């Protein structure tokens, strides 16, 4: 044959893989957690975006914390041989580190692991991707006017917000980082590598978005996203 | 606009 | 005049800014510390490295942490006005958040925080890139076979390491990470995005490196370094 | 080969 190069994940297997939307926006009130009015409409986008990529998009909401673990062990536990990546959007509460279902938190790595290169036979090598709406702690940014491979690798977590920071939601437009990450899906999915895009996705939260607050302490504030990558290869969504 |  | 696009990080200031070295070797009996052999060959292939880019680099060796953040504070009221961008590589003991001067730890936030876009003017809006080798807790990986902008914004932080693993040291051929960073900017710098840079960065050590070790618990242990990118635009390190 |  000819020269060949493999900087690129393969994207041309059968199927992209699934996407699991995690939508949870009534909490139980033993909890003392407000509902996440709006996330409705980040739901309805994600799913049509990611319909447009090809994804088996498989909405879920309102999940409790042992629905939520269940549904990974059996996402994980499926055979994926026939997929190119896996994709995972938690649209919800929560700190650093964790999300909450409906009744109470869970740890991230708890649901990651179920994918751990090791764990996860069938998704060894391909791009799993977790994409998390919610808080990661109480601060505020007031801006300024201008053994063969880890089993580690493989995943690109892609957070709504910075480490220790609020994340913010409108309760009409839906939640700043959902709406930047759909718009620039739409528009880029078929010419730029994901890290680019997402690129475009933090200048878009970090540029066109101030809150709006009758309170002082949460009015005028801003938002930059924070891609973790461990990917190993560079990912588009198309193929040649 | 609210936080999450 | 025509039709222009601003996707990219301006590097065309007269000079490309400062990289700040700090290499820590020897560390204060008290501490009980061990020191970092071979970390001299990451202090001086980073420093001909970044030299090759056109950055004013300065390596600062077995500094206190009342050094570290004095030397930081320093370089946060230099003027950057003429500067493209900063860089700042960290060699060093480690965990969590954290970085250890000679004679305990510093939190990588009181360091960062000097260099946020409203504490640090004249950097404002200018890619701001934080190299890390340094542990990040204690875990091992065993593989498997095959207000206008966010105060926030504008920062790359490349992790040697995933969050919660130890990083990885040769003490005759430098540190796994960035043996690797040094040899993909050689290649790769006039030619990739930086992101795409660390992509190949990961790539390399996560599948060239296996731990050698007497220790079972030591041996045949592998690493993926982790980029948290706060990054707005596309950053190359040469213009048009 | 060390651990940092
Ligand atoms: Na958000
Ligand atoms: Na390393």
């Amino acid at each position: 044959s000819g020269i060949s190069l493999d900087n690129s994940y393969k994207m041309d297997y059968p199927e992209m893989g699934l996407c699991i939307i995690i939508n949870n926006k009534n909490f139980h009130k033993s909890t003392g957690m407000t509902s996440r009015s709006g996330t409705d409409v980040d739901a309805a986008n994600l799913r049509e975006t990611f319909r447009n990529l090809k994804y088996e998009v498989r909405n879920k909401n309102d999940l409790t914390r042992e629905e939520i673990v269940e549904l990974m062990r059996d996402v994980s536990k499926e055979d994926h041989s026939k997929r190119s990546s896996f994709v995972c959007v938690l649209l919800s509460h929560g700190e650093e580190g964790i999300i909450f279902g409906t009744n109470g938190p869970v740890d991230l790595k708890k649901i990651t692991n179920f994918f751990r290169g090791d764990r996860c036979r069938s998704l060894t090598g391909k791009p799993k991707l977790f994409i998390i709406q919610a808080c990661r702690g109480t601060e505020l940014d007031c801006g300024i006017e201008t053994h063969k491979i880890p089993v580690e690798a493989d995943f690109l977590y892609a957070y709504s917000t910075a480490p220790g920071y609020y994340s913010w939601r409108n309760s009409k437009d839906g939640s700043w980082f959902i709406q930047s990450l759909c718009a620039m899906l739409k528009q880029y999915a078929d010419k730029l590598e994901f890290m680019h895009i997402l690129t475009r996705v933090n200048r878009k939260v970090a540029t066109e978005f101030e809150s709006f607050s009758f309170d002082a302490t949460f009015h005028a504030k801003k938002q930059i996203p924070c891609i973790n990558s461990m990917l190993t290869k560079e990912l588009y969504f198309y193929h040649l | 606009d609210e936080v999450d």
